[PDB]
């Protein structure tokens, strides 16, 4: 009653029905559910390994099936950087993400922040069928004294200048060649023919970034039905028919989880609907489908007469289920305060679906069906007519606007 | 001197299920009901791949049991030979430095832990992982292709990082591949109720 | 925006301010054209009432009022304006057996205009809107067919 | 052999009139016809909640949003204007009537048959066979609602077939004062004396006009039944209204000035105070696109008003009594008129008078 | 009028950017268009 007052700026309200906030229920919880391959593995063993077989001849392991003291490592919090444009800001934290790759090299120290496409050497030019295929946001970092040594290793390069075009980002082993040639010097000197080496100098007051790193590999895939893979947590026991913030397989929310029955094709990473919001998620342990069912919510509409002479105001919920927060259920929503009878007047107040209220006598709102009017029936006959006798005279009246002020 | 495909070429882009929904996008592809390379080197031809390169072997009684897809062979970078035991995935060369094309006498050939069958195959790899496409139906026409329509679907997204362009293959000791260059093209694609691709239409090929 | 700090930061914060107060004048002359688009329409349909119910007499029902319209009146207000309606109702009814024709002599006869009543003893002719009898007379009846 | 051909327009069919100084023609015979026209009446309501859709539930937005202004409160009121005036126009065209009348047991009406039309007690829903076919042949929560409408079709059918019933039992006196019974063939005199024709060829002819106004009642069925095109204007209103409605959902999936579009990786891995100009550039640019909607919204709201009040004019005026308007009630000369109720529209059914043959006289 | 052409000037750098925004062009264009085919409409109901 006094929100009316204040969302209407006025000491007195009169009678009708006005629309004050919205409800929204409320989350209760957070819940981090997700699959269970039972290991962690390729963390510490992957990123940083100790002998580099030949890139020529690379020996792929399945590195899994191992538990160490990880936690140690990663349990810092200085993860500052964000920057990567577009997406609103609500979600990110809880995602299991796919790609990443990166270079460990001994750049030119004259050239330490140009780790960029367009360049050759047997890594920067020339090893791999790569589209232009870049989702995430950039990560990169720095180790001396627990793995490398100051002074770089020599295995793989990228620059910024040569004798010309560079071959960029084909970094395809075949060894095609971008021509922008004119005439060949062959290897001797000449007529406009530079010298191929060149003095830059190995210098430690140079630039820094001669130094060694490596860098990591990592197996996720994307897939369309059933499949059993991600989620690297101890995950509580997923609470059901709750609504409850949920975490599947790296994209949080809030719901419902229940069941489904769609039957499927055994590969899959995600399921998403039609309105590009997630439809169904898949079970963490066992090969089920889970769906996802939004939290309820609507407004709130304050039913009452005027308040000149009575203070008693009803409350009336829109599109709410009644068992989910007097009480009677409507097709129109929840209402509470009012009172059901067995009779049928005009409209007062008018409510939606064929119910109006009013203040009646000991008084209280009470909720009724339509009543059209009275009825009539008239005695037809093949032989019958009627005939009036007397009259009468009446006047009306009606009102019309014709226009209004004028500003400038 | 360019025949058709017809329905041939299709494959799923990214994996998220959709039930009864029409779909568009648009990504490398070999172009739809269009001029497709009838191999006129007139069919067993040897192409490099550039960005793209679509495969279908015409392999019965496995006369190749062996796929070799060497890129360059600069003795430095690398030649990944996958043959599955349909349990395990070779990652090794052969490259010390050993001839590369053996023969049958009626150059190494280790192995490594990781027309009623048609076998079609897709060679695409992302940012390290490599895309493998399969699929197996029967024909009847001895001679080409079908009009009729299928879906290809991927295997494995093995992360290493390497190229493939100009290869050839044979045995080791004791086919119409129709190179279709991939293209980007916008495509729109159809899904059944029970989230199976029924239909495909190209964009650009006519009003 | 007028004596408080440097041009070369303020420069790059005045413009916000100058390119947040303008759609606020675009809204408002948007729901002015849409008002007086509506209002128009309004007028236009004030003025045919008039010219149909005061200079003359209508025959569309419910019209000028409801019932038989017989006279109006208008009167002037702020920016409005009121009419006066004047309508004829009837009020008191009975009803007796009728008949549709007549047959005397073997030729048939029709009401020239009004209706056939009988009180059950007599037969007379009255008008469709105020009963008053009268003699069935052939001056206002004509004969046709058999 | 098919094929495409381009042509030169044609107006029609050429005619010629005998034109003379003593010559004149008359008609000799009649026939009856039936008309159809169908109108829109109303339009679907919905609502949507401004802070929770723009923000996004973020209190970090919400602290800053309110820097603006009162906008997305103004623009509540400005949709509950249009929430009002649907039940408004809904109400007021209906509304006419003020008592109930029903049809008496007895189907006597002089050959006359009225059952395709008149009410069918045996249904669960009671409407007649032709509101049957009109049935029959008409066919996420980001903070947007729909709202009931106040009336139903349970009380519409019982205005329409009051209103029905009035009429075929007591003409136009009910439209004016209170109800008088009086026989449908002197109804039917009355009207045929209006129209301008001595009410004895009625009497001399009213079994062959029985007889062609129930075979016409049965042609017009059949018609409708067979050809569903008609009821386009009916369609493109609510599809209108739902390609809009997704076309707003879909608008949120945009990169709006930054790079991309989705609402999730701004503030849980980064420093806080970081994405000011970037956020206030995506809330600014999500706000703008919210009035162009309501515009459109008002625009056709406008229009549908004009709409419903020709269709109220129309019924009250050709139902109630007799039109002397040329065209106004269907072509040709007027003699009755019926309405039928409908989803979101109005049916009516016209009854029309028109000359046959021809002879020359001087 | 054309959104594209009248807002780029034919860049492929301005027209890449543009989709940033949306497809808003395409329902003008569509409103364009709903309003030139009522002309048609009113011109061939009053004389025909």
């Amino acid at each position: 009653l006094s929100e009316t007052k204040c969302t209407l700026k006025s000491f007195t309200v009169e009678k009708g029905i006005y629309q004050t906030s919205n409800f929204r229920v409320q989350p209760t919880e957070s819940i981090v559910r997700f699959p269970n391959i039972t290991n962690l593995c390729p963390f510490g063993e992957v990123f940083n390994a100790t002998r580099f077989a030949s890139v020529y001849a690379w020996n792929r392991k399945r590195i899994s099936n191992c538990v160490a003291d990880y936690s140690v490592l990663y349990n810092s919090a200085s993860f500052s950087t964000f920057k990567c444009y577009g997406v609103s800001p609500t979600k990110l934290n809880d995602l299991c993400f796919t790609n990443v790759y990166a270079d460990s090299f001994v750049i030119r120290g004259d050239e330490v922040r140009q780790i960029a496409p367009g360049q050759t050497g047997k890594i920067a030019d020339y090893n791999y069928k790569l589209p232009d295929d870049f989702t995430g946001c950039v990560i990169a970092w720095n180790s001396n004294n627990l793995d490398s040594k100051v002074g770089g290793n020599y295995n793989y390069l990228f620059r910024l200048f040569r004798k010309s075009n560079l071959k960029p980002f084909e970094r395809d082993i075949s060894t095609e060649i971008y021509q922008a040639g004119s005439t060949p010097c062959n290897g001797v000197e000449g007529f406009n023919c530079y010298f191929p080496l060149q003095s830059y100098g190995f210098q430690p007051t140079n630039g820094v970034g001669y130094q060694p790193y490596r860098v990591v590999v990592l197996s996720f895939e994307l897939l369309h039905a059933p499949a059993t893979v991600c989620g690297p947590k101890k995950s509580t026991n997923l609470v059901k028919n709750k609504c409850v913030n949920f975490n599947f397989n790296g994209l949080t929310g809030t719901g419902v989880l229940t069941e489904s029955n769609k039957k499927f094709l055994p590969f899959q990473q995600f399921g998403r609907d039609i309105a590009d919001t997630t439809d169904a998620v898949r079970d963490p342990q066992t090969l089920e489908i889970l769906d996802i069912t939004p939290c309820s919510f609507g407004g709130v509409s304050v039913i009452t007469p005027g308040t000149n002479t009575s203070n008693q105001v009803a409350v009336l919920y829109q599109g709410v289920n009644c068992t989910e927060v007097n009480v009677f259920q409507t097709r129109a929503g929840c209402l509470i305060g009012a009172e059901h009878v067995n009779n049928s007047y005009e409209c007062d107040i008018p409510i939606g679906a064929g119910i109006c209220a009013s203040y009646q006598t000991s008084q209280s709102i009470i909720a009724y069906t339509m009543s059209l009017g009275a009825e009539n029936s008239v005695a037809y006959s093949n032989n019958s007519i009627a005939i009036p006798t007397n009259f009468t005279i009446s006047v009306t009246t009606e009102i019309l606007p014709v226009s209004m002020t004028k500003t400038s | 001197a360019y025949t058709n495909s017809f329905t041939r070429g299709v494959y799923y882009p990214d994996k998220v299920f959709r039930s009864s929904v029409l779909h568009s996008t648009q990504d490398l592809f070999l172009p739809f009901f269009s001029n497709v390379t009838w191999f006129h080197a007139i069919d067993n031809p040897v192409l490099p791949f550039n960005d793209g390169v679509y495969f279908a072997s015409t392999e019965k009684s496995n006369i190749i049991r062996g796929w070799i897809f060497g890129t360059t062979l600069d003795s430095k970078t690398q030649s990944l030979l996958i043959v599955n035991n349909a349990t395990n995935v070779v990652i090794k060369v052969c490259e010390f430095q050993f001839c590369n094309d053996p023969f049958l006498g009626v150059n190494c050939t280790f192995e490594y832990v990781s027309f009623k069958n048609l076998r079609e195959f897709v060679f695409k790899n992302i940012d390290g992982y490599f895309k493998i496409y399969s699929k197996h139906t029967p024909i009847n026409l001895v001679r080409d292709l079908p009009q009729g329509f299928s879906a290809l679907e991927p295997l494995v997204d093995l992360p290493i990082g390497i190229n493939i362009t100009r290869f050839q293959t044979l045995l080791a000791l004791h086919a119409a591949y129709y190179v279709g260059y991939l293209q980007p093209r916008t495509f729109l694609l159809k899904y059944n109720e029970n989230g199976t691709i029924t239909d495909a239409v190209d964009c650009a090929l006519d009003p | 925006i007028l004596s408080r700090l440097d041009p070369p930061e303020a420069e790059v914060q005045i413009d916000r301010l100058i390119t947040g107060r303008l759609q606020s004048l675009q809204t408002y002359v948007t729901q002015q054209l849409i008002r007086a688009a509506e209002i128009r329409a309004s007028a236009n349909l004030a003025a045919t009432k008039m010219s149909e119910c005061v200079l003359g007499q209508s025959k569309r029902v419910d019209f000028c009022g409801k019932g038989y319209h017989l006279m109006s009146f208008p009167q002037s207000a702020p920016h409005g304006v009121v009419f006066l309606h004047v309508t004829y109702v009837p009020a008191q009814e009975k009803n007796f057996t009728t008949a549709p024709a007549i047959c005397h002599d073997g030729k048939a006869h029709f009401p020239r205009e009004g209706v056939f009543v009988s009180n059950g003893t007599h037969w007379f002719v009255t008008q469709r809107n105020f009963y008053e009898p009268q003699i069935i007379t052939t001056d206002n009846t004509f004969v046709s067919g058999n | 052999s098919q094929s495409i051909i381009a042509y030169t327009m044609s107006l029609g069919a050429e005619n010629s009139v005998a034109y003379s100084n003593n010559s004149i023609a008359i008609p000799t015979n009649f026939t009856i016809s039936v008309t159809t026209e169908i109108l829109p009446v109303s339009m679907t309501k919905t609502s949507v909640d401004c802070t929770m859709y723009i923000c996004g539930d973020s209190t970090e937005c919400s602290n800053l949003l309110l820097q603006y202004g009162s906008f997305c409160t103004q623009l509540n009121r400005a949709l509950t204007g249009i929430a009002v005036e649907q039940d408004k126009n809904t109400q007021e065209v209906f509304a006419q009537v003020k008592q109930i009348y029903k049809t008496p047991p007895i189907k006597d009406f002089g050959g006359f048959n009225f059952s395709q039309i008149l009410p069918d007690p045996s249904k669960p829903s009671k409407r007649s066979p032709i509101e049957d076919l009109l049935f029959n042949k008409v066919t996420k929560f980001n903070g947007l609602t729909v709202l009931p409408p106040l009336l139903t079709d349970e009380m519409i059918a019982q205005y329409t077939s009051a209103l029905l019933a009035g009429t075929i039992t007591s003409g136009w006196t009910f439209g004016a004062g209170p109800a008088l019974q009086i026989p449908f063939p002197m109804q039917m005199a009355y009207r045929f004396n209006g129209i301008g024709v001595t009410q004895n060829v009625l009497y001399e002819n009213q079994k062959l006009i029985a007889n062609q106004f129930n075979s016409a009642i049965g042609k017009i069925q059949d018609s409708l039944s067979s050809t569903p095109s008609a009821l386009g204007k009916l369609q493109d209103v609510v599809n209108q209204n739902a390609q809009a409605l997704n076309t707003l959902v879909k608008q949120l999936s945009s990169n709006f000035g930054a790079i991309s579009s989705v609402l999730n990786d701004i503030l849980s891995r980064l420093d806080p105070p970081e994405a000011e100009v970037q956020i206030d550039r995506l809330i600014t640019g999500r706000l703008q696109s919210l009035q162009t909607y309501v515009t459109q919204q008002l625009i056709r709201a406008a229009e549908i008003r004009a709409s419903a009040n020709l269709a109220a004019t129309k019924m009250s005026e050709c139902v109630l009594g007799q039109s002397k308007r040329v065209d106004f009630c269907g072509k040709g000369y007027h003699l009755m008129s019926f309405p039928q109720s409908a989803p979101h529209g109005v049916v009516f059914l016209h009854v029309t008078y028109v000359p046959a043959q021809e002879k020359n006289f001087t």
